[PDB]
């Protein structure tokens, strides 16, 4: 019933449920931000090096889910996940860092994705458990 | 054609499955029928078959000094020849002509086959009670309250000695829970269940009984063997009577018992229940005694120098051993039938593990939110 | 032919289970019977298995000089021979003809078999001998004083073969400690500190009687010896009353009494005991004297020297032990004669941690009051 | 008198040590002396215990249709009857008088024990079930990042309990992997996965060979089965050479080949060689056919009903096993049948250790090249 | 007275410290002697002392048809009565007067006494081989060598794996080391040495033998008991021979070997010798057979009713125990003849701990001193 | 003789006692408080240490009572908690309910907290007593 | 032969091979301090200042000493050091820091203690380990 | 197939992969010192940044050779000890034997040091293989 695939599901929930919450404060931001002296330099700075911050998370989250879905066997999550893989990686090409319509878009479509994927491993672990 | 005494015991001869519409010999099918075919292959002749009225196989009585059963149809001419599991003996071998063993067989072990392995998501909780594990998980916050105080109102020489002692408690904790774990791994490792007699001779937490009429405790008793001695003194002494009934019984109980009771019976009817469902039972000890089943005919008959050949030569080609195959393995509806720890014995662990790991997300979370909103913002 | 007049003592005088029925000798049954029927067969008689009366061995009047039991039996003509169990003492030998001992003994100690005892608040430091706890204890704190001048004696390269050691150190103990503790949770071998009546002696903890009617209390009276007179010293001044009037009073005394009585008996009787139900009594020490069950027979007779010819052909035959294996062992129904760890074993550990934890709170809050009042009056 | 024939073959008829003094019957001994003996007592006759010329049970000649062995012996008068293992066969009734079998046997697999194998790279995993060991890292991996989430992603409440309940699950993954370790190095039970022929017909590694000369041989060129069959196929194409000329020979291959060979003879020669020296050896699984020695004796003759009751009067009275266990079994010598750790078993530790420090190494110089370079060129 | 033949066996008759200078009764002194004294004071008489020529007790020879030793003395009138060891037997009742036992006794076990509890100093690597522990060594100086680098020339992803695998290694190491240790503190517990002879038989690791001349293997021969005749057959059946010659080569064989070999001999006999230097032997199981001594005397003679009744007498004042602890016990040389880890065990621990703690103390004031004086002044 | 309620109260009143001291001084340092109310810069300086310290010695309070509620709770100790829960209800209500009016108002909750705290300590030692012998 | 007093014994032997060297270095900084401006205010305070501060050692050492001679049996070897303690307590007291005599004086006293006491520890363990 | 010396030899050539490191990034930096050998304080900063890399990167060089040394010595391989003494030796000279001038110096040093570096690199795997399998 465990087969060691439900507890990288649950890992994976316990770690995504944060990264809904990071994308909405993402999404937040961006809102707060739409107001575009001194005082409104430093409301943004202040907050745009918390987001400059947080993107390291991301890379080690999505490592750590591929690895886990790839010695796990579970395969079919994998292709789930590799488009985010190259994704990733023509960002780090260069980002666009004019700037605030692709990071709301990319902020919304990920919120998506992470949303979704935090169902479809519990789908996955649901019938991993009964599979008995 | 030439008359045919037989016995209706399974699978040696059985009906079809509608014996309504059936009519003559092809009624009946089993190991003895097609037996029957390669004999009179053999000895080229044609016959008919029948059931012994009594149910019996043979036997006297201290009054009567009349054969019963097909020993008895084949004394009196009742029958011409008995193909049947007709154990060979001293008494009848003086009154009839048994072929060679077509089967040798004996006396032999039955158990509650083991296949439980299913251990409770926190059995790992067994090996000390629950009472200690509330206690450690208590002491374990309320030692980090401490230091949590001493570290905040004087900001050592208490942090050192708190330190110390609970540095003494997981000592001694994680030792006393390995110990404990140790010992059950170990005492239920070093279990051989059973693997002959012997084994049963020298305990007494698995019982074990024969039929209540049959020639099994007669070779238990008169015998000379320390063993079968020691075993029938535990028997005749025993209470309740491991003895029991017919033998669907004595099966039964030992099928609802785990591991306490055990069934000493034929060799081959136990292989036979074996290969039948439920699949709840096994036989892993070699047979005890030694004997076998052989072709009866009457003594002044002309068959015997033609049947004894004919066993043999079938014995010889790998024909009985594939009749037996056929009407117990292959026919059998149980065609199936470790040291390490697995995860079911650990999957509590790794829950709780996730849960404080969720639980913490979500305090650092909600700590991020009233941490920034009312410091920045609000 | 004979009358052998017996007594009813098992297991050497039973009535057979169908005796109600039976009319004879057949209803007896145990040691005594084969004995007498051994007895016969090398001399060569019949006999009748009679029964003494009054229910008693042998003895006399003071007064009246009448010997009642077995001894006026044969002596006054009502028997011609007594297999039973009759001791052997000067006065009978001196009226009477004893053939040789056919069965040795002596008084014994009898114990309820060591249980499970309490666990012992402060029972999780027997794994490891006492010096080594202090050592532990005092290897921490130079440890922890060594650590500290290196830091302020000094600003590392000793802060790591520092370390180093003391991983190796504490890796060893916690070994050391999860290893032993496992040993002894594993096996649970029980032994008690009874190993002879010398220990009796010595302490005064456990007590014990013995059945005030009986040659066993005028032997501790008698016989003035440094440990039996010491025994009889205690049994006399003590309180309450150690003494018994029957042999199961005793053993029902030592059962409820399990871990504070001791009974003194013959030593058959002990083992007739220690096989027998419930199995939780064991005969502990050796013989404390020596005594001799023989055969009895009139002064003036002519089976006197047969029988004593034969009990020695028996004990030489090793017939004797046969029945007495017989009676005692084979007839045994102690033929045969894991657990969680409750907080009881280790609640030394936590009243540790309480302690210590209280302790460095008062510290802390004494260093406190002087620390804030130092910083505000000065 | 009767002319005894016999054969040499242990432990049937066996020399005395002091043979070559003595001149007569008492010379031999064995399961087959007794036996004759037994055979006189019921009947009663004098026996000379004569033994064969050729050394040979019984065949014939393809094309002399001579009789030779003991068959010979019997048939042409040169005996008058042949207690020895001489194995029924149809031909062999057809020209005389088998008595019924008095030792039923079979074709059998003998496998040197169990020994030690080679403790392997990876043992130290073989405690903890696979799916445990890669839930463990991914947990450790996991806690990992977790703590790294709240450090960066906030400033705790959250490594608080993280840390307890990480101390929870190392506790006890540490305890449930010594203990098992410990269940292990305790008992060391011992099991191959040789339980039948099934087993060594599906794989390939370890061989098995026949002696070329024998029915043994034959039976598996005969006996077409989807099992012995296969076997066939593979002896017939295989090498090196599996069969050998000898028993003796197949015994020494069997013992220095101790991992890869397993040999196929009769289940009473296994047996016998399994509790002589050096006791390393073992019979596995049970008997692949049936077959049955039986007393000999010529067509026309008087002993022929005799013997026959005769041997059916000792299989029921329980002779024949007991004389089995004093040839084989009391006779025997195998009455009988904590260690340090070498490296060989934690090699991989050491393995897995360098190989992580290696990489952290490499991690750690790919940085530094790129840390001092964006700070030097930026 | 008053002719008295005895034997010179210690310690029933022995010789002061200089018998030159001594003539008469005065000459001898033992058990025996004090004896014969009290049966003197009893019948009243005075009595003269003589030792048997031969050097025997006393048998017939099946040729001379003549009694020997002081039995023959006793027939043929040489001595008027026998005050030794004169074991009591069916074929010597047949021709004198055997008193009533005196002394009961029997036969017993004597092994050599356990004293090793010498362990080495660095005993607790004895586990896992020393290899393991040099590779630990080094393994922990190399990962702290890797931190060291790291975190110097990269002030991580490097840190946080080679703290994860260094994790993993000491989580195997530390179980690795304590499973072993468990092991052997287990397999060293459940080692129950001995307690019968029954625990012999079912073993044979631990061998023993009897004498080359006695009763002691005829008790053995002729017996019915499984045990013995199990026994018997294993001393015939040894190699080397377990039988040996005079005892005291059976006993100085034993006194050698460490627990290897067992001597059966007579209780009494035993006893003595384990209350004599070297104080190296010891008697645990209960005596095996029941056998006694007694005082003889001539058929025709008038003290067999007077000396008869003075045993008696003398076992029930409990004057016989007395000379028994007199002669075997207050004239021993040997009056004195655990479960945790005592501090041997681990003494090299702390060895080594202190050793460090010096090494870091001389490091630490080297490194204050070439840096002090560097900087502030050199 | 354990039961889980012997350690419970142990290691609950062990913390009783820091906390009835953190009473007694609160009471000090209101005393002192009242009758102080560069000798001004000195006051000054005083004031702002002793009430930095009353900040510091907050949390400890809240994090200690709700360790002994949810100790009570674990344990079945259904007396003792419901003697502790209206001080809980009355921390809850002090979040959102609260120089020279604040000192006494003050003064009076630490009277009345370090009696209450007193007995409770009191009250838990007897408990301990009477569950550890039965 | 170890019977727990060897160790002691041993502890006592490195930690006060400690304190024969700090005591060597209290005399040669006194012999320093001899000499008696902003250079040598420094080069004395700077010194006194770690001479303050290597005062708890001693508390520490002797008190771990007074225990485990105490609850070892060690009863001799207790009375050879209680007065150091009453010695401890009246410095304590009050210490004269008309103040270099007291501290030299006090310096040679206290160092050919702990010199003698090496020594007796020294001898105390060899007799303890051969008393087998 | 262990006997000690796998192990030291792989985790001796761990280290000699730094080592190896090392020295290259020293001939480096000396490379572009000899070559630049405003602008004056960015040279000034850069070659201050430069030495004090080299000094921070002197101590582990004796500290895994004389580690090497050690554990050839436990592991009784004879060989390799006598190959790495003269470089010990050489360390115990350099401390009392040792921007222009001593630039080429220190070049040549390293550049010899490398090749050593490397050839007992390469000397300790094929020892590890041929100590593995026999």
């Amino acid at each position: 019933a465990f087969t060691f695939a439900a507890f990288c599901y649950m890992l994976s929930l316990v770690l995504c449920a944060a990264l809904i919450f990071f994308a909405i404060w993402h999404i937040i931001a961006f809102d707060e931000l739409r107001t575009d002296a001194r005082e409104r330099l430093r409301n943004i700075e202040r907050i745009c090096f918390l987001l400059r911050k947080l993107v390291l998370p991301e890379y080690s989250i999505h490592s750590l889910f591929c690895i886990m879905f790839l010695c796990a066997q579970e395969w079919l999550t994998l292709g789930l996940n590799v488009p985010l893989l190259f994704y990733h990686f023509w960002r780090y090409f260069h980002c666009p860092a004019d700037t605030l319509s692709y990071c709301q878009k990319e902020a919304w479509c990920k919120l998506a994705f992470y949303l979704l994927s935090f169902f479809y491993y519990l789908y996955c672990m649901i019938y991993t458990l009964v599979s008995s | 054609t030439v008359v045919v005494t037989t016995i209706l015991e399974s699978p040696y001869v059985m009906m079809k499955k509608n014996h309504e519409m059936l009519e003559g010999n092809e009624r009946y099918e089993g190991y003895c029928v097609d037996l029957a075919a390669e004999i009179a292959k053999h000895c080229g002749f044609k016959y008919k078959l029948t059931i012994v009225g009594d149910g019996k196989y043979g036997a006297r009585d201290a009054d009567t000094k009349i054969w019963n059963g097909m020993v008895g149809e084949l004394v009196y001419g009742k029958a011409d020849i008995a193909i049947a599991p007709l154990t060979i003996t001293l008494v009848r071998e003086e009154v009839i002509d048994f072929s060679k063993p077509f089967m040798s067989l004996g006396i032999s072990i039955m158990i509650k086959k083991p296949q439980k392995s299913k251990p409770g998501v926190f059995s790992f909780l067994d090996p000390l009670a629950y009472e200690i594990w509330m206690c450690i998980v208590f002491a374990y916050i309320g030692v980090s309250v401490v230091l949590f105080l001493v570290s905040r109102f004087s900001p050592s020489l208490s942090g050192r000695i708190v330190g110390g002692v609970w540095w003494f408690f997981t000592l001694i904790i994680i030792s006393s829970y390995t110990a404990n774990l140790a010992a059950f791994l170990t005492v239920e490792r070093m279990v051989s269940p059973i693997e002959s007699a012997e084994d049963l001779s020298k305990q007494t937490e698995i019982a074990y009984g024969t039929l209540d009429s049959g020639s099994t405790k007669e070779f238990f008793r008169r015998s000379k063997i320390a063993v079968f001695d020691k075993m029938w003194t535990y028997m005749r002494s025993a209470e309740p009577s491991v003895f029991v009934r017919t033998t669907a019984e004595g099966v039964a109980r030992v099928r609802k018992s785990k591991g306490k009771y055990a069934y000493l019976l034929e060799s081959t009817m136990n292989e036979y229940i074996e290969q039948r469902k439920p699949c709840d039972t096994m036989k892993v000890g070699g047979n005890l005694d030694s004997k076998g089943y052989g072709i009866a005919t009457p003594k002044g008959s002309s068959l015997g120098n033609a049947v004894n050949l004919a066993v043999l030569k079938l014995n010889e080609q790998g024909l009985l051993d594939k009749l037996k195959n056929k009407w117990w393995y292959d026919k059998g509806e149980c065609g199936s039938g470790t040291s390490a720890l697995s995860l079911s014995n650990v999957a509590g662990v790794f829950y709780i593990l996730v849960g404080g790991l969720g639980l913490a997300m979500l305090v650092a979370l909600i700590e991020f939110c009233y941490k920034s909103r009312a410091e920045a913002k609000r």
